[PDB]
């Protein structure tokens, strides 16, 4: 069957990984291109950049980005971050990226996931949802979780399938930069809502973590200071999951 | 060896480009071009990228005159390599596009899997009859090859449906996967591409 993936994610700005990394071995570890190269040579299965440049410049270096990168990435590579509407979508993934990913944009026009998939199919479409609990409900926020939509999530995933969504990004607000593990809650509750895979995003600590993400139903697993400051071997956590019954690629050597 | 790369069909077809240009590293007699019309001639290796719908691609192959081209790398003796939409290619016919003759330089044709969670994406496992590396490669496809127990070259399995990733028929391979696409081992497969390719 199909592997479960392990992603590492990239938070970029002005073509530089934003807070850096920690990987004494390549000379410019804040070069996403060579960080990109390395995560691949390791065994990380996906990557996705993430980009908070100013918005007045933010379009032509994330340009740039995906450009540098495509001439040297031999997996494929996601890119999100402020991507507002159809042309600032369709001049990524010709400039070379393989998926893009949309969020504030797809709350405030759910049109744009099918414009999107339209014309470059759903499996180019991302659309990453940011969920925290509000008086007992997952609700999806937007403006880097400063907005209530006031949608309930439930509602939300159901309607990105419906929109022609490829894979969603799930990044539970309540767990982002704690270390403390995925929201197992709220993936098993996105679960059955849909046959879409799903990243599980936020919270990941140490390896076991992974395994919990698993077992809630996750497709795959995304995660950034853990891998960027070698809190967590990818081989190890990879070897880890093979060992306690998850169906990961792991190649031998 | 010079290996050549049809540059005109739809998708995006640099991501092979490099890979291969990558997998010819570690070889003196070679050398990779982007053919884009029939004149130049002869390839030892010629691959025929891309991805998109099944008409497109034979529309592009054609008013750009590399069908006849291809036509006679096949006949040459010549390895001949279609990858994605290039594999797809090669056949009779898609019903992704019915009417359009294909290159039929494999017997078979080509069909829409049968999976109600499609495209078939992400990290599966390819075992290879002989040759090629086994284990996991990356897939984006929403078609599937139809051919006979013979061409067949490498099988996959998605959602229950068993189905042939990798072809041959003499010195025609085909993959569905993307190698360029699947970090080390995929590599690797381009590489003894390239080396199967020296031995004619």
């Amino acid at each position: 069957m199909l592997a479960k993936r392990i992603i590492a994610c990239l938070d970029v700005k002005d073509g530089r990984v934003v807070k850096g990394t920690n990987f004494e071995n390549l000379r410019d570890s804040g070069d996403p291109v060579e960080l990109g190269k390395f995560y691949s040579e390791i065994g990380i299965d996906e990557l996705v950049f993430l980009d908070i440049t100013a918005f007045v410049e933010k379009r032509k270096t994330m340009l740039e980005l995906v450009e540098k990168v495509a001439e040297q990435i031999d997996i494929p590579f996601t890119v999100g971050g402020g991507i507002h509407d159809f042309e600032t979508a369709s001049e990524l993934i010709l400039r070379g990226a393989d998926k893009v990913s949309i969020n504030t944009a797809a709350v405030e026009n759910p049109s744009l996931i099918t414009q999107i998939a339209q014309t470059f199919g759903s499996q180019a479409v991302v659309v990453a949802i940011d969920a925290k609990r509000v008086d007992g409900e997952f609700m999806v926020f937007t403006y880097s979780g400063k907005k209530n939509t006031g949608i309930l999530l439930r509602d939300w995933v159901v309607e990105v399938e419906k929109r022609g969504a490829g894979e969603i990004l799930l990044t539970s607000i309540d767990r982002d930069g704690t270390k403390s593990g995925y929201d197992t809650e709220m993936i098993r509750f996105v679960r059955p809502l849909t046959t879409l895979p799903i990243i599980a995003s936020g919270g990941a600590g140490k390896m076991e973590h992974f395994l919990e993400a698993f077992l809630a139903g996750a497709d795959a697993a995304l995660a950034a200071s853990v891998f960027h400051f070698r809190e967590i071997d990818v081989r190890e956590l990879k070897e880890y999951l093979k060992k306690h019954g998850v169906n990961v690629r792991l190649e031998g050597l | 060896m010079r290996i050549g790369i049809i540059s005109v069909g739809p998708g995006n077809i640099m991501n092979l480009y490099r890979g291969v240009k990558r997998a010819s590293e570690n070889f003196e007699d070679v050398s990779i071009e982007l053919v884009e019309s029939p004149r130049n001639d002869l390839y030892d290796l010629l691959f025929i990228p891309g991805v998109g719908h099944f008409g497109e691609g034979m529309r592009r192959l054609r008013e750009n005159d590399l069908i006849d081209f291809v036509r006679k790398h096949v006949e040459d003796e010549r390895y001949v390599v279609g990858v994605c939409l290039g594999m797809q290619l090669l056949f009779e016919e898609s019903e992704e596009a019915p009417g359009v003759k294909g290159l039929s330089l494999i017997e078979g044709n080509v069909v829409k899997l049968r999976s109600r969670r499609l495209p078939h994406m992400g990290w599966n496992e390819v075992i290879f009859k002989d040759t090629f590396p086994n284990g996991y490669y990356y897939f984006v496809h929403t078609y599937r090859a139809v051919c006979e127990e013979e061409h067949v070259l490498g099988t996959t399995e998605y959602d229950g449906e068993i189905f042939p990733s990798a072809v041959r028929k003499g010195r025609i391979l085909g993959f569905q996967f993307h190698p360029e696409k699947s970090s080390k081992i995929g590599r690797k497969l381009l590489e003894k591409v390239i080396e199967c390719s020296l031995s004619r």
